[PDB]
């Protein structure tokens, strides 16, 4: 069973394990092929992995890649997956000079929020999403990944008492401390990740937890209870706070029309109550004119 | 949410799905509703004293239920059964999960590290690693939102119905968690302050109360005999503060049905 795979080489690395890209011998299909150690007498299955197979495969969808197979042998536990070619992360960082398209780069955005919102109706929390767990093959085609952090919420689902997000791409809600994850966490980080396709740079690229929430308030302004009902109660919101002023968006993402900004600012929305939803983001006028590019990808 | 009626709809379609066999249980050679009861009841305590989430022992229920449904399991092996569920359960819903050495203490050593994590392995294959299933408590979850004023002893009433349903494969094993759910809400919310199941519910259900009835006659009828039951580990953990002494409350001489 395992026999009949042929790895290629490592496609990834990680505290999780290792991830090969392999050939399957007899039906040729090529496969991302990820190998997690077991730990049989004092740990078991890993919970990321009980949490990343029995959520992803409920999640069918186009763009959220698919798990094609679990082998559970005695120390080894395997996940098959379909195999993409690029992650957005290394595409991002080989376009700094050109640019992504525009064009692109609203592909890729209507994409995500498919799988997106796939997940959300399925009550599924992502909350890892950023640039290097998105996937992109050479057809024009973007995926989410890497759900080991995800969650189901038909129960509310409680905030590590110590962070999960990476850090630039964390929300307002949850670096002031608030006692859930919601949908919303989700849609924040997307907006980094399209301000960043946009702008070549990092949104809100804060060294500390403190030092995120400032750069985050110096571009958008320092939220109070008329921007945002119930910040000043908070946790961890002190009224010490500076009051910065928002800076205008046109300055924020100049490449950007007046549709394009539009969007934006409902995704960084303070209030996680008021973001917009990814089912309501897919019907902004943005996207009135999308299209699917293809990359050109310097494999 | 935006999703709430999404979810709510994927949840009812998926309830029917990871349903367990309604009559497993006299298939089942050597093992009875009895000994099952007990071990939920035991299940109950180590959450207790582990500190687990509600929906980590309905998560357990429904793994353990499944699968009985397709493995015949004898008396000295049910409790590693019911282990390795708990244990999978945790690891699916909690934060973080108790490691699996604090799973073999509280099985007395009974069962082995090593036995346990085969069984893990076993009840994975078995339930082919669907673990995400709807439980009575998710719909309650649900439900609880449309409280026009929300009141805390109602949540912890219904809370502690929907829990002691957990303890008798029979008759609960033959209702939906979102049937059970809505008997456990009414039940509650009816003791509690009068009202009845609201006219919201019914909106987004399609529930009547004239079709919880059988649900909800079988409820009252456990909810009347609770202090009874051979198996108490439910009322005592509902005595506590936390739930405002709930299970103390005295249950309604009739429903109005
Ligand atoms: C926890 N981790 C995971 O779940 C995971 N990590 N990786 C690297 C992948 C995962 C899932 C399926 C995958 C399917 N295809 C690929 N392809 C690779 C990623 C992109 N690149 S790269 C490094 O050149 O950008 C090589 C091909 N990677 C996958």
């Amino acid at each position: 069973d395992m026999e009949n795979f042929q790895k290629v080489e490592k496609i990834g690395e990680g505290t999780y394990g290792v991830v090969y890209k392999a050939r399957n011998k007899l039906t040729g299909e090529v496969v991302a092929l990820k190998k997690i150690r077991l730990d049989t007498e004092t740990e078991g299955v890993p919970s990321t992995a009980i949490r990343e197979i029995s959520l992803l495969k409920e999640l069918n969808h186009p763009n959220i890649v698919k798990l094609l197979d679990v082998i559970h042998t005695e120390n080894k536990l395997y996940l098959v997956f379909e195999f993409l070619h690029q992650d957005l992360k290394k595409f991002m960082d080989a376009s700094a000079l050109t640019g992504i398209p525009l064009p692109l780069i609203k592909s890729y955005l209507f994409q995500l929020l498919q799988g997106l919102a796939f997940c959300h109706s399925h009550r599924v929390l992502h909350r890892d999403l950023k640039p290097q767990n998105l996937l992109i093959n050479t057809e024009g085609a973007i995926k989410l990944a890497d759900f080991g952090l995800a969650r189901a919420f038909g129960v509310p689902v409680r905030t590590y008492t110590h962070e999960v997000v990476t850090l630039w791409y964390r929300a307002p809600e949850i670096l002031l401390g608030c006692k859930y994850y919601s949908t919303a966490v989700d849609i924040w980080s997307l907006g980094c990740i399209f301000a960043e396709m946009v702008t070549r740079r990092a949104l809100f690229p804060g060294d500390s937890e403190i030092d995120q929430l400032f750069r985050i308030f110096r571009t958008l302004g320092t939220p109070d209870e008329v921007v945002w009902p119930g910040v000043t109660s908070m946790p961890d919101y002190k009224p010490s706070f500076p009051k910065w002023a928002r800076q205008d968006f046109s300055k924020v993402v100049p490449p950007l029309d007046e549709d394009g900004r539009s969007l934006l600012s409902q995704m960084l929305h303070y209030d996680p109550n008021k973001r917009i939803s990814a089912k309501a983001a897919l019907a902004h006028p943005f996207f009135q004119d999308v299209t699917k590019p293809v990359p050109h990808l310097r494999l | 949410p935006d999703y709430h009626e999404d979810i709510h709809t994927y949840l009812r379609e998926m309830e029917v799905k990871c349903k367990p066999k309604v009559g497993y249980m006299k298939k089942q050679p050597d093992i009875t509703n009895s000994m099952r009861a007990i071990l939920v009841d035991w299940l109950v305590e180590v959450g207790e004293e582990y500190k687990l989430q509600n929906e980590t022992l309905h998560l357990a229920v429904n793994y353990i239920d499944r699968f009985l449904s397709s493995m015949s399991v004898l008396r000295g092996k049910l409790q590693l059964v019911g282990t390795a569920a708990m244990l999978l359960a945790s690891k699916f819903e909690e934060i973080y999960p108790p490691e699996v050495a604090e799973f073999v203490y509280i099985t007395d050593d009974t069962y082995t590290k090593k036995q346990v994590l085969r069984m893990e392995h076993l009840v994975l294959k078995v339930l082919t690693f669907d673990l995400a299933a709807p439980t009575v408590n998710q719909f309650l979850t649900q439900y609880f939102l449309h409280q026009q004023p929300a009141n805390c002893k109602v949540e912890s009433l219904a809370m502690f119905l929907g829990e002691l349903s957990l303890i008798d494969a029979d008759p609960y094993l033959k209702y939906l968690p979102s049937v059970i759910a809505g008997a456990a809400f009414h039940l509650a919310l009816y003791t509690v302050t009068g009202q009845s199941w609201p006219e919201s519910l019914i909106r987004k259900t399609g529930y009547t109360l004239e079709s919880l009835k059988p649900c909800l006659m079988d409820l009252h009828q456990t909810y009347l005999k609770a202090p009874q039951h051979a198996q108490q580990s439910i009322r005592e953990k509902y005595k506590n503060s936390k739930y405002h002494g709930v299970s103390l409350l005295n249950p309604p001489e009739t429903l109005n049905l």
